[PDB]
């Protein structure tokens, strides 16, 4: 029992010290992330937004493209229906930032 | 065994509290762009989670135009 | 019987002392948690909220994605229905914090 | 046996009361952020519990638009 207790004590102390090591490394790491982010103008925010939009589009259109078949029917002066699907995807992609806005309270679009 | 567990738990507390404390000043220096980066990074995971039920859709029927229900196909 | 009683007494006393040991350790542990949390600005709270949102979304969309099939039908100037499912999930995810708020 | 059980129960009372007492000052030093952390940590478990009945859904039928019930599929 004494040997097991010493084993547990030493292994736990070592892993806690390792956790502290990554903690210090990650803190000194994120300080420079903040420093670099401070020097971002509208061009950089636009680049970030346009780099993140395709990923959200993928995550919203991946499950949707699992449908076996889609039937489109038009009548009168109406549209065929492809605009309906694209509008549904785009509406979800544009309402998600507002839903996140409702909780976080920090803007996502500069204009 | 209980003493060993108490020692290791206190060590975890030491380390995790130091982690949170050091991360505090890191978050304190965040501007508008950095918060925007955080939100944009969080967005795809939330979108993937919300869209997961859409995976099991079987068939989609779309109709357009304000007309009667006699034409069919 | 005397031996059994002594066994019970000693084992219970040892385990109670062990419980007290973790108690003291956890108290001294949580004191620093509170101290660290005191130095949190809006950025840190935003990070916590955006780290916890995906987990709630998983826990609310895991059971829902067990449906065998989902049929979507539109008519007129209405939507197809995918926005309906996403809105249902998001509405639950946003009304849960208010329900917890009520208590 | 009863005396032994009384002794061990009193020991549990000693230990658990000391635990609660020490945890009292720990909770006393909680700010807004710490309470927010508690609520956010509690949220996923509650959400998992509430969503458990949704596991057994068989099929979902969704209709949209204010029209008649003659078109069908």
């Amino acid at each position: 029992a004494e040997a097991e207790a010493a084993s547990v004590r030493m292994r736990g102390e070592a892993e806690a010290f390792a956790i502290g090591a990554r903690a210090r490394a990650e803190a000194e790491q994120m300080a420079k992330k903040a420093e670099a982010f401070q020097l971002y103008q509208e061009a950089a925010q636009l680049d970030m937004l346009l780099e993140k939009l395709p990923q959200v589009a993928e995550e919203i259109s991946g499950p949707l493209t699992s449908a076996n078949k889609i039937t489109l029917v038009s009548s009168g002066s109406g549209t065929m229906g492809a605009a309906k699907v694209t509008g549904e995807v785009l509406d979800i992609l544009t309402r998600l930032p507002e839903s996140v806005e409702r909780l976080t309270g920090v803007s996502i679009s500069q204009v | 065994i209980g003493e060993a567990e108490a020692a290791v738990i206190e060590a975890m507390g030491k380390a995790e509290a130091e982690r949170m404390k050091l991360k505090a000043e890191a978050y304190q220096k965040y501007g508008d762009a950095a918060k925007m980066a955080l939100v944009l990074e969080a967005l795809p995971q939330i979108a993937a989670k919300i869209a997961a039920p859409l995976t099991k859709v079987d068939e989609i029927v779309v109709l357009s135009g304000d007309n009667s229900k006699v034409t069919s196909e």
